[PDB]
């Protein structure tokens, strides 16, 4: 295969638009869908539906040329290997500390459980605070209501999740949204097809 | 298992790198280059006067038992030139070889080396481009005498320029770290917007939009830019180092103007030389301070291994019986040919048994008719 | 500046230590020995397998961030060799050489270097003590190929005639007192076999009689006293190298399992060469090794040429001219003529011993 | 609570695990698949469920947020499980831990594996002597080889029908998966007089 490889994962849905004006809309919906790699109206394109989580290793080892991450994932992960493109403006939300509703600070070492480690550790680094990380994988909701953490980090749009769940937004970490990240190679090599892609993307956004 | 980007390196991989960092080594010598061989540790002081945060990082710390002192295991030669440089150098022209293994705390790049075999090559002395220009000249010489099918290719960069820019427009820290992020990730989108904002804003987004056509950058930066003689000169250096390489050693040489890597190491000119699509620079180079002028490349020789080959091994098995049926006379006679035999680089056992069978056998030396001789396995 | 036993090699004597390190690599290559290159780093688990308190004590300890484990900075090449020859080696006869930096916490001995370039043989698979004879051989036409006036003298010695004393009848107690040489405080402390004992010490060096004067039950012990004839009398007669023998040399209990050789060069306190028999299914191994460094002070290359191009006369010619020029001080260099283009009218090589000069459309060597 | 916390997952564990309770007189008083509860009661008062990602049970249960789980053997390797007891084997989601590559493809150079199970792995293909560059994906791991992130994945395979189905073939046994039953080393010393019948059912049960 000649061509691009995109990593996509919400976003699928916000990006078919940015998608359908460069040129590339998907065949079938992959929300109900068996298949692992997606064709595109432009055959020089095809599409790998990812976890998050897991864009940013398949386009940093060029599994994939190019991907949309959320910069939640790139903090966490690390984007040293990878080119950041360009700010979609898509999946708006912020990534936040979180405990119990009305619940007081502790009189012991603050516990943060999160699948957000990385950003977790080097927050409270730059707030002086020294903080025991528990890593999570699942939904970290439950961890706090059953004295797992003190805090979660989170990414929350509104604060509805939050609430439902009798946890209370705390501190405001960063802003996050979608980033068209690009291989190193790719960039170099194939960027007569990413070109017209990413002119687009830049059209698209305005 | 071995902690990742460590690798044993053995037989013929072991022999191959044994040849290239021998036969570098000579080459850079015969160039008049002085080979130093600096320690493996030295106290902090030394070892990490004035570098980096990601150098500091990047070395291994033990403590000296005999005084309590801190050590580092190097992670770069380099500095250690300048030590060596600072102390018999001289005020004049001084030109220093080394290779050497060096110890990263983290690897480089994805599944990257962390026990690089450094050699390298630096002038201290010369302000003019001419030292550059030799160094090029040098390194491409050794790399002709590789015989590999890969292709090296040059980015050249110029420093100076964007800190001209940055001086002549007074930018922030803030601003500078913004730019220099937005170039890093060939951000031109998010670089043309924030132009709109900053003082000579056209300028810094020229550098991105049009730096790789040299040789008309100067027409299109700003009156301020033209002006300063730093920016013209900074120009020049690139335009007569590019030409050099693509006459002189016929090599494809791109120019990127952004390329700020080594902010702080880098006073000028940068090249970077890239083995076919690999990601990581096989050689990182340019000037650097040492007030005393200094320029200089290295490379890690463990990553050649990969684009070069040598010659088959002749490797030979005397004949155990037919050895042990001889007289004496007979043996000193078979020990001379054997002897002429590795004097052409032949690798011979004189087996302990009839079983004692070498890796890789490829003839034996057998008797017929009075004549010992080889024969294809 | 540096660390005490931490020293730069420069200029000459780099060139030289590249070139001894060169040379010995190529002919163990020659002979017969597979060359390989060991990481200077490994996690503990692998690099102190089987370590002795010594080499635990010298090897420098490190953090792998990656993982959180220990690593070390090799003192020692020898165990990452057994490690490489378990894996890649089989059931057969197998020989290794390599050259490597390897770094000691402190020194060995009195005003000992802790950066030894470490430069070594070793044989796998073989019991017969023509493994020993072989690695002897190699070692002296090493040896010999420096062209020294240093003269090497070797103690013999066989850790297995004490382990079977030992065994046939505290030993950490002997052991100080032999590698001290204190002989008064061991004829006391000898009151099992106690007399065996001191007789090691006081009779070791006279080995042609040495199986005579042991108690008639301790008369292994045999074969070990045969070896050390067998291998003395090859130094001399092959090699007419002057031989001494010690059979308290306990120095590598932990590591050494039968004949051991020391190679002192002149009257110099540490052994320059270190070898013998250690275990490596029941595997046996023997092997030596030296620091590659404690060869410079006693060996000498030829005088180098050092030639400058003369600035001037470079600089007046045309472009084919200029070609022309380069490709004879292309041919300079490949045959080993250390060439200087001159940067400017200054630029003097350290130690210059000819200029190329232009005379009548013609470039010559003219000595300075 | 003054009583037990139980740590299960979704799905398989909690579908064959429930027989096993209801007899240990711990019937689950809402149907959690269809439920949007984190903390779940049940027939006994001294015994609640947290509902987790099998990736997490093994935390919860370690840090003593939950006293007691069903984990399976796949989930504790790749943890560590240092930290917990592990009381009795379930005999219940019995599966396997398997390298996989595409089908009829043979094994290339240093291998590159890509799985979830990173410490599994590194530990696996060291008792092989195998020199290995390990890949850790978050996401189903199927596409790696097929885009050539990795040649091998180690993955949980009952059957082989999803390897087959993603063109990938079973090929080395690394060891049997089942789900165990762990304990918090604090809750057992401290809590044992509510875990006795609970432990003892469970063992008659299998
Ligand atoms: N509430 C939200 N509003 C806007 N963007 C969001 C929100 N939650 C997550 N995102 C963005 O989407 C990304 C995650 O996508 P999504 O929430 O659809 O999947 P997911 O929950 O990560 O799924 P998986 O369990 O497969 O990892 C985040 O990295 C973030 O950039
Ligand atoms: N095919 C299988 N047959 C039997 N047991 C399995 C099988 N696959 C996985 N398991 C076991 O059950 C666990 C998987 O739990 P589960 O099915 O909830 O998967 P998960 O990765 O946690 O999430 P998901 O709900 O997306 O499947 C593993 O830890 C393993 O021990
Ligand atoms: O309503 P808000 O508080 O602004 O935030 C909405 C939540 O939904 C997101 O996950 P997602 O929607 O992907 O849920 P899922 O992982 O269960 O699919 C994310 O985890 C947010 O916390
Ligand atoms: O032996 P096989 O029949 O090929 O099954 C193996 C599959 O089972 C597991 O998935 P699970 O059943 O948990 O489904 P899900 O993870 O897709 O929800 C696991 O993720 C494997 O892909």
């Amino acid at each position: 295969f000649l061509g691009l490889t995109l990593a996509l994962s919400r976003i699928l849905e916000e990006t078919m638009p940015l998608l359908r004006a460069a040129g590339v809309e998907l065949l079938e919906d992959p929300e109900a869908s068996a298949k692992l790699i997606f064709p595109t109206s432009n055959p020089n394109v095809r599409v790998l539906i990812l976890r998050a989580s897991d864009v940013p290793t398949y386009v940093e080892h060029g599994a994939a040329d190019f991907g949309v991450a959320g910069k939640d994932v790139l903090l966490e992960h690390g984007a040293n290997h990878v080119y950041e493109l360009l700010d979609l403006k898509i999946a708006q939300c912020k990534l936040m500390t979180a405990g119990v509703k009305d619940a007081p600070l502790p009189n012991r070492r603050l516990r943060i459980a999160t699948k957000y480690v990385n950003v977790a550790r080097a927050y409270f680094a730059s707030q002086g605070q020294q903080v025991d990380v528990i890593k999570l994988y699942g939904s970290m909701e439950l961890a706090p209501l059953v004295g797992l953490g003190d805090l979660i980090v989170d990414v929350v749009d509104t604060g509805n999740t939050l609430r439902a769940n009798g946890l209370e937004a705390r501190d405001h970490i960063c802003d996050v949204s979608s980033r068209l990240i690009v291989n190193q190679v790719s960039y170099k090599r194939k960027f007569a097809l990413l070109e017209p892609i990413l002119d687009s993307f830049k059209n698209s956004i305005n | 298992m071995l902690p990742d980007g460590v690798a044993d390196v053995l037989f013929e991989d072991a022999h191959k790198q044994e040849v290239l960092r021998h036969q570098l080594t000579q080459q850079l010598i015969t160039h008049g280059y002085q080979l130093v061989s600096p320690p493996m540790i030295e106290f902090t002081e030394s070892l990490l006067s004035g570098a980096s945060e990601d150098l500091k990082r990047q070395t291994f710390k033990i403590i000296d038992q005999l005084t309590g002192r801190l050590m580092g295991i190097r992670a770069d030669i380099t500095p250690q030139i300048l030590r060596i440089d600072a102390h018999h150098g001289g005020d004049g022209i001084a030109r220093y070889c080394y290779a050497g293994d060096v110890i990263h705390t983290l690897p480089s790049g994805l599944f990257g080396s962390r026990t690089p075999l450094q050699l390298g090559a630096e002038i201290f002395g010369c302000e003019s481009i001419a030292a550059d220009i030799e160094l090029i000249d040098v390194l491409f010489s050794m790399i002709n005498s590789l015989d590999m099918s890969a292709v090296l290719h040059v980015d050249l960069g110029h420093v100076t320029i964007f800190k001209r820019l940055a001086e002549l427009a007074a930018l922030s820290a803030s601003d500078t770290e913004q730019l220099m992020q937005l170039y890093a990730n060939k951000n031109l989108p998010e670089l043309k917007q924030v132009c709109q904002v900053l003082p000579m804003g056209s300028d810094f987004y020229t550098l991105a939009r049009f730096g790789h056509d040299i040789a008309n950058l100067l027409g299109r930066l700003s009156e301020n830019a033209q002006q300063d003689t730093k920016i013209v000169t900074a120009i020049d250096e690139l335009q007569r180092l590019k030409a050099h390489l693509q006459v002189q050693w016929q090599c494809a040489v791109s120019i990127d103007v952004t390329e700020l890597s080594g902010y702080h190491y880098h006073t000028g000119i940068v090249f970077n030389g890239y083995i076919n699509s690999e990601t990581q620079p096989l050689v990182r180079g340019g000037r650097f301070d040492g007030p005393r002028q200094a320029t200089g490349f290295s490379m890690d020789v463990s990553r050649l291994l990969a684009h070069t080959q040598l010659d088959a091994p002749f490797i030979v098995l005397i004949d155990y019986d037919a050895f042990n049926n001889l007289d004496s006379a007979q043996r000193q006679l078979l020990l001379q040919q054997v002897a002429s035999l590795r004097q052409q680089g032949y690798r011979v056992t004189m087996p302990l048994t009839a079983e004692d069978m070498p890796v890789g056998l490829t003839h034996r030396l057998s008797l017929a008719d009075n004549q010992w001789r080889l024969h294809a396995v």
